[PDB]
DNA sequence: TCAAGTACTTTTTCCGG
RNA sequence: AGGA
DNA sequence: AAGTACTTGA
């Protein structure tokens, strides 16, 4: 039932997903338009933690001299004292980051950290580091601009809706929204001198590797996700063994929408 | 109805399903006797034949790509990028 | 709007559509006591004005039968006073995106 | 051996449309019908060898095509129509959508 | 092996269903179809010009088709028809027959209710032509009289006058098969009590259903061109050829007619003794029960697993097969032989693990590769790899069972007295035997998942097993207490390009139906690997340089 | 596999009305006054006169046998011998049927040169008459109105008695003199 | 909306029940695709199958002669766009390699 | 009458064509098919005009064969007789039964029937020759002619015509 | 006019006498 | 009547 | 094992 139902459904060209009335059943694959195989459970750091933890990770105050980037992180670090246009930038990237930790403990209410989400970022940091050989000794020689707008400009390229227009370059921002908060906490200002210890060169191959994984993560049209979500579904229904009723015989009243259900329950 | 080149939209690159069909393709019609867009450099199985084809971006093909509408984008072996 | 307490007898439910192009409404006060907009599984809906609409078919390449439904009747539907061919815009948030946003044609 | 529905289904999964194809016709059933352009019936009087191809009843002489079905489907729509219904075929569209 | 055709080949891009009319029956008709007597020509045994080719189809594989030439594997069959005494129901249909009744007027062919009735004009303005059709039906089939004024589109005083007839409507229920009315009557304003009960006969329906208005039936389901309701009233009854009904000839003189054949012949029967009652003296009663039997076989032929229990049984006990039953649902037509299939290069046997397999390999006994075979064409790269097979023969492993010429027929290399002296010519196709790392779909029943079906290398071995690595067991759902799997030979080079493209073994690797891997260390190697990976675990140096030799891409340090 | 047109209609199972082709202008669906070019657009039926006609069919001969050559790269009784030159360059010989047609057009032709069918196509697509009866009127050689009338049916009530006795002078004095 | 979001909740808890794990999309695939409609479309042969769909398609699951004696009734046009249909013609159906056209170009031809 | 129309034929060229000289063998290829065919719905398909500009479009490769098809749009000069036609042609075939005109592509025939009363059969001459008191239509004669209907045949077109009316007849 | 029983419908993994 |  | 549709008395 649950292939003869979906079996006609796939992913078009236009990242829609129709059936053979060209119906809309999603207007982009799982929402997100990634294939699951390009998908890993990764953390999001800015949700959870104390409001002070947060502060220490991510908080650059280059008009403090005890919440500066120390000269010993990056080469900049002496000359990078006081300068209150930079204190802009990094004033945007902190409030960006609040932000997105505000909207994650909406999203996920309960404040659960692990996703399955595109792009194993932490490999590709682990990665950058033996490739490079990164000396957790020496500064960077990473511009606060040099982090900062990479990251804001990798962004613009995690393309999944192509489109010239409001609609679907609106769409695009929205399936890109949570990606973005992962990469904006794996890749803030602090955490990656002060944490990862990269280098202009190691950051630059870092930003390159997240773009083309990304590219590669997204759903081929043609990807005939009905059936797949049908024996996604099916198959481990087969392997299948208060008191509410459950396993095949729940699965068994869903499908069927059955009225008189065995166990009703309301949970108040 | 057939979308212009400076008006298409779909990926640049070459879904998973094209490249299989261009390659039993080419195989094929290499397999049939069909010219040969490159040096064989010792070559015999058409399919590895096909896959040198695709390498140097040397197939005559074009993926016409349909909308759910009806319009279509037509896209070269040449032009789709290669990232599979 | 007539919000009525227990019951409008089925001899003046006849003037309902008796004075277009005025729209007339019907609400069970009891219906009213909670708002259902409020709970947390039902997300932000947003009708759309001839304009927004005919453009999202546009830039999706639809004929109406091809956007997904909401019924004329569907509690938010009512809430909304939406008519027959007007079309929400279905704001929710995503496991996997973070937003999503979702299309539903009247009934 | 039998390659069922559910065999089909993940042919489909895999998006495997020739394998699929070549699964159910040339490795099976694979058969050729000659249908009338009008009336879009097995009705086709073809005298394969001679050319005369016709439809008396039509009295199309000339819009004719050839198709490759199934046999089995060939005869589903032989047994359609002995129950009175008619799977006409047509070979080119009028709808859009 | 069917022949050239200078017919262009084109694809179904449409399918528009419709009904038959009588004229269209009659029109496509090659023969008609008298004589329920199938065959020998007063017992001289050669189809009769009565029914089974009286111009249809071919029976005796020799002697040729009689209206097209060309014979049995190339001619699909040719309709007939049978002209019937009476009309008759179509089984299918009773009920769309019976509501098409209840929609309309029985004396003048009028919908009940019109865009006068306003429930009527928000019913008819629905665009589905089923839920149109439905809620028209709920409206109508209440209103018993045909009005001829009904309140204008204002006033209720004075009272418009749309179509004519005052004739009070039946109320119709079925009586299997039949449908009986009950007008309503007037008698002193009251009468029913006791009503005017009396069948509405088949003539009667179909002469209301000629008379309702295009407009009229198509704002019913009902389309003007395709499917006029007046069709699924029968009478002219097609005559479906030898190919749907085949004469399983054990022998030489012995028949062996399909249930079909039988059925027909029934019908046939049935017609005559109505056709002959009615053109002589018309004992009127022995008329309406001649008719009522050939309403019978038409009904039975169809579906004969009708709600009226009667199951029309063979004289064996056995029940006829209604035609309904080979279409319905798996095992026969749609489920069982279009969307299943049986399919020619497959295998199956038993399956054993090999710790020595690469993953995406699979084990092929050598008898199992020796019949399989890969059409593949004789072009100048395999000119002599192919001319060696064909040498080699069917018997040998890399050998070859047959050769293909442009000239289209096929030299078989068991017998050919040519088998040894044949130069083959670029084009022709050589039938060579599955040979290792060839692209195979290699399948485990049942089949819930796409990796119930991945794509692996040939490695044609020993032994009439099936052999699988480890680690590809889990995905399949495969163990080795007896479990056989089946094997796919793709023909194609662009069939194999797309199982080893698309799905191959290690591309299967990581599933989207948990975003986690599918396949992993099991069982002995899971078991060793712990054992082995202890902080207690040494190894001498001999033992250290085998298992380094082991690993086949050992960099030699 | 034969040959299609612009034509697009749509037979669906309503087969007939096939009705008459006449010179009451009823010429096919095929020859049908509003016709389609390949790029889309409507244009009108092209109806030639055999001089027409014949300049027509030995200027595409003339610039195939051009291309024909390109690419191998890397007095009547005089003009039939001319002709059957050309054919054995260019056509497939088989064709018996352009080899008869251009003698036919040859020994049947009333303009010789391309500026004398050029006055002839001003002067008579002037009168608004239909495709054919403009070619008919180029084709066949006439001198009472009642002659062209007469042979030329369709014309009955389209023209002048006078206005096409004017012309029929007046294509007399264009007719090539051999 | 919420009727969705509760659908997914409730076939999400049989498989985590049970101690497995299916990824979200799936189950939102057939959580919207019993939603699309207005209200829940049971996966029946009195839900899904009785959809707009093409009769062919429709008639290869449950109620097979009945689907193909109405669409004979009412002329039914079938699109011949559903996986089902292609199969029963014996096509290459619109999946994933038939998704799409495959065309020769003179002009890139004779540039190699 | 005789016309120029535009048409287009759908070519399956077999992969082993797929090189250079593609194009030239699909404009050779609708020129074989094409030139000299004779159809009912167009006529006699005498010569493809245009050459150099025959528009072969993008070939669609066939799925399980590797061919490809493309529609080749072009345009002819046809010959399509009808009923009414007046045609002028060139006697060819002369009998007791009437006598055959060469026009263009196609034969018209006319019955002694069809013919003026006068004009009778004079079956001794070389050739046989139809004598009226003024005239004398025998094997090479040009004729006008009236066809009355066509009879659509494989590869030609016949017709029976009128010499009976006024303005037909010998020229 | 509407609750309740009525007719009556329909499925169920894969592969030798 | 059995097998996974 | 649970339905859809239709018909029956308050
Ligand atoms: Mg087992
Ligand atoms: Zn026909
Ligand atoms: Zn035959
Ligand atoms: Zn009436």
């Amino acid at each position: 039932r649950l292939v003869k139902a979906l079996e006609d459904i796939m992913v078009h060209y236009d990242n829609t997903t129709r059936n053979s009335l060209g119906n809309v059943i999603q207007f982009i694959y799982g929402e997100d338009g990634m294939d699951a195989a390009h998908i890993e459970k990764q953390s999001l750091d800015t949700i959870g933690g104390s409001d002070a933890a947060f502060e220490k990770r991510y908080r650059v105050d280059l008009l403090n001299t005890d919440h500066t980037l120390d000269p010993s992180l990056l080469e900049s670090g002496s000359e990078i004292l006081g300068d209150l246009k930079l204190q802009v930038l990094l004033d945007e990237e902190y409030k960006q980051l609040v932000k997105d930790r505000k909207f994650l403990r909406e999203v996920f209410v309960d404040g659960e950290a692990n996703w399955p989400l595109p792009v194993n970022i932490r490999r590709i940091i682990q990665n950058a580091q033996q490739t490079f050989h990164i000396d957790h000794t020496k500064p960077s020689d990473l511009t606060i601009k040099d982090i900062v707008l990479g990251v804001k400009d990798l962004q613009e390229n995690l393309l999944v809706l192509r489109g010239k227009n409001e609609i679907i370059q609106n769409a695009q921002r929205d399936a890109v929204t949570l990606f973005c908060c992962l990469l904006r906490s794996r890749l803030a200002t602090r955490r990656v001198l002060q944490e990862y210890r990269l280098t202009k060169q190691a950051f630059d191959w870092v930003l390159s590797n997240i773009e083309a994984q990304f590219l590669r993560s997204v759903v081929h049209p043609g990807e005939m996700v009905g059936v797949l979500a049908a024996q996604s579904i099916g198959e481990p229904a087969t392997q299948m063994t208060k008191k509410v009723t459950s396993g095949v015989p729940r699965l068994k009243e869903i499908l069927n929408v059955a009225k008189n259900m065995k166990t009703p329950s309301l949970t108040v | 109805k057939a979308i212009p080149k400076d008006q298409r939209a779909t990926t640049p690159y070459m879904t998973k399903y094209e490249r299989a069909r261009i390659l039993g393709t080419r195989a094929l019609q290499i397999s049939m006797n069909a010219p040969v867009f490159v040096d064989l450099e010792g070559e015999t199985d058409p399919l590895r034949i096909a896959m040198k084809e695709l390498a140097e971006k040397k197939i005559p093909l074009v993926i016409r790509r349909y909308l759910p509408d009806g319009s279509f984008e037509d896209w070269s072996v040449e032009e789709l990028i290669v990232d599979l | 709007i007539f919000v009525y307490q227990n019951n409008i007898t089925p001899s003046a439910m006849k003037l309902v559509p008796s004075i277009p192009p005025a729209t007339i409404e019907t609400f069970n006060e009891a219906a009213l006591v909670v708002n259902i907009t409020h709970h947390e599984l039902v997300p932000k809906h947003i009708r759309l004005s001839s304009d927004e609409k005919r453009e999202l078919l546009k830039r999706y390449r639809l004929k109406e039968s091809q956007l997904p439904r909401i019924q004329r009747a569907d509690p938010v539907a009512l809430y909304l006073g939406l008519k027959r061919g007007e079309v929400v815009k279905i704001i929710r948030k995503s496991e996997t995106s973070g937003r999503y946003a979702s299309y539903r044609i009247c009934m | 051996l039998r390659f069922g529905e559910m065999e089909r289904d993940c042919m489909i999964a895999h998006g495997a449309a020739s394998f699929l194809k070549e699964r159910l016709m040339e490795a099976s059933d694979a058969f050729r019908v000659h249908i009338c352009g009008i009336c879009g019936l097995m009705t086709v009087i073809a005298k394969l060898n001679h050319n005369q191809f016709e439809c008396k009843g039509c009295d199309n002489k000339i819009d004719i095509y050839q198709i490759h079905i199934p046999y089995a489907a060939k005869l589903l729509f032989q047994e359609l129509m002995a129950m009175n219904i008619t799977p006409r075929l047509y070979t080119d569209r009028s709808r859009d959508f | 092996g069917q022949q050239y055709s200078s017919a262009p080949l084109r694809t179904v891009k449409e399918v528009q269903f419709g009904l038959f009319s009588p004229e269209e029956v009659r029109a496509i008709s090659v023969a008609k179809i008298r004589f329920p007597e199938t065959m020998d020509e007063t017992q001289t045994r050669a189809k009769i010009g009565g029914l089974n080719d009286p111009r249809l189809g071919s029976i005796d594989r020799n002697l040729k088709c009689q209206t097209c030439q060309e014979g049995m594997n190339e001619c699909p069959g040719h309709f007939g028809h049978i002209d019937l005494a009476k009309p008759v129901f179509h089984v299918g249909f009773i009920a769309k027959i019976k509501k098409v009744c209840e929609c309309v007027c029985m004396h003048c062919g009028k919908l009940l209710l019109d865009e006068h009735n306003e429930l009527m004009r928000q019913a008819l303005a629905i665009k589905d032509s089923k839920k149109r059709f439905a809620a028209i039906w709920t409206l109508c089939k209440t209103k018993m009289v045909c009005e001829t004024d009904v309140p204008s589109e204002d006033d209720p005083t004075q009272l418009v006058s749309r179509g004519g007839c005052g004739n009070t409507q039946p109320t119709i229920r079925k009586d299997g098969l039949k449908l009986v009315g009950s007008w309503k009557k007037d008698r002193a304003t009251g009468d029913a009590d006791e009503p005017e009960l009396r069948v509405l006969s088949t003539e009667e329906i179909l002469n209301i259903f000629k008379h309702i208005s295009v407009k009229d039936f198509t704002s019913l389901g009902f389309n003007e061109v395709f499917s006029r309701p007046e069709w699924m009233i029968l009478t002219c009854l097609p005559v479906p050829p030898p190919p749907v009904r085949p004469s399983i000839s054990f022998n030489e003189s012995q028949r062996g007619e399909d249930d079909l054949t039988f059925k027909l012949a029934d019908i046939l029967k049935a017609n005559i003794s109505l056709e002959t009652l009615e053109h002589n003296g018309a004992p009127h009663h022995a008329i309406e029960e001649a008719e009522s039997l050939l309403q019978f076989h038409v009904a039975t032929y169809m579906d004969n697993d009708i709600a009226g229990q009667p199951q029309a049984l063979q004289k064996s006990g056995r029940p006829v097969k209604s035609i309904r039953a080979r279409l319905k649902g798996k095992e026969g037509r749609i489920r069982g032989n279009l969307m299943g299939k049986r399919v020619d290069f497959s295998a199956r046997t038993v399956i054993s693990g090999d710790p020595n397999l690469e993953l995406d390999q699979v084990g092929v006994p050598k008898s199992i590769a020796k019949t399989l075979t890969y059409p593949e064409v004789v072009t100048p790269y395999n000119i002599d790899r192919l001319t060696q097979l064909v040498r080699n023969g069917p018997n040998e492993h890399p050998g070859a069972k047959y050769v293909i010429r442009d000239s289209g027929d096929r030299i078989d290399l068991r017998y050919s007295k040519r088998a040894g002296d044949i130069q083959l010519q670029y084009g022709w196709k050589v039938e060579r035997h599955i040979m290792d790392n060839d692209p195979v779909l290699f399948n485990r029943q049942p089949s819930l998942h796409k990796m119930s079906m991945m794509a692996h290398r040939v490695k044609v071995i020993p032994y009439s097993t099936f052999r699988l690595n480890l680690s590809v067991t889990s995905p399949y759902n495969a163990d080795f207490d007896g479990d056989e799997m089946n094997l796919h030979v793709p023909q194609s080079e662009e069939t194999r390009a797309e199982l080893s493209q698309l799905c191959a073994v290690p591309l299967q690797i990581v599933s989207p139906q948990s975003n986690k891997p599918c396949m992993g260390i099991v069982q002995d190697t899971l078991c060793g690997i712990r054992k082995l990976t202890l902080r207690d675990t040494f190894i001498e140096l001999d033992q250290v340089l085998n298992m380094l030799y082991w690993v086949p891409d050992w960099d030699g340090v | 596999v034969s040959t299609s047109t612009f034509q697009t209609r749509r037979r669906r199972l309503k087969k007939v009305e096939e009705e008459e082709n006449a010179a009451t202008l009823q010429l096919g669906q095929e020859f049908q006054l509003k016709q389609i070019n390949h790029q889309g657009e409507e244009e009108e039926l092209i109806a030639l006169n055999l001089s027409e006609a014949r300049l027509v069919i030995k200027e595409a001969l003339v610039e195939r046998r051009r291309a024909f050559k390109r690419s191998q790269k890397k007095t009547r009784e005089k003009e039939l011998e001319s002709i059957d030159v050309l054919l054995e360059q260019t056509t497939g010989g088989n064709n018996k049927d352009l080899k008869n047609t251009m003698q036919y057009l040859t020994n049947f032709s009333r303009f010789r040169d391309q500026e004398t069918v050029g006055a002839v196509i001003q002067l008579l697509k002037s009168t608004g008459l239909h495709p054919f009866e403009v070619a008919q009127l180029g084709s066949l050689a006439c001198d009472t109105a009642d002659e062209a009338k007469t042979l030329i049916p369709s014309l009955n009530n389209k023209i002048s008695d006078d206005e096409l006795e004017r012309i029929l002078k007046e294509l007399s004095n264009l007719e090539t003199l051999y | 909306e919420a009727g969705r979001a509760a659908l997914y909740k409730e076939v999400y808890n049989v498989i985590a029940s049970d101690g497995s794990y299916v990824n979200y999309r799936h189950m939102a695939l057939l959580v919207d695709v019993m939603t699309t409609q207005g209200g829940l479309t049971s996966v029946t042969r009195h839900g899904f199958n009785r959809s707009n769909t093409g009769a062919l398609m429709r008639c290869s699951f449950e109620e097979t002669v009945e689907i193909l004696f109405e669409a004979g009734a009412s002329a039914e046009l079938d699109d011949c766009r559903g996986v089902s249909e292609n199969v029963i013609l014996g096509q290459m159906a619109p999946i994933g390699t038939g998704a799409f056209d495959v065309m020769i170009d003179e002009e890139s031809l004779v540039k190699y | 009458m005789f016309f120029i129309k535009d048409l287009s034929l759908n070519i399956t060229l077999h992969p082993s064509f797929f090189g250079p000289r593609m194009k030239q063998y699909l404009k050779t290829k609708l020129l074989e098919e094409v030139e000299g065919s004779c159809t009912g719905k167009f006529g006699y398909i005498l010569c493809v005009l245009d050459y150099d500009n025959i528009d072969i479009q993008r070939g669609r490769i066939l799925p399980t064969d590797g061919s490809a098809e493309f529609n080749v749009k072009y345009r002819a000069v046809v010959f399509k007789p009808f009923k009414g036609e007046v045609v002028d042609g060139t006697v060819v075939s002369c009998s007791q039964h009437g006598f055959e005109v060469q026009v263009g592509p196609m034969k018209v025939f006319v019955t002694k029937h069809l013919m003026p009363q006068d004009l009778t059969f004079n079956a001794g001459s070389n050739p046989p020759s139809y004598q009226s008191s003024e005239d004398v239509i025998t094997i090479k004669s040009r004729i006008r002619v009236k066809i009355e209907g066509c009879i659509s045949q494989v590869s030609s077109i016949h017709a029976i015509g009128s010499i009976k009316e006024d303005y037909l007849g010998a020229i």
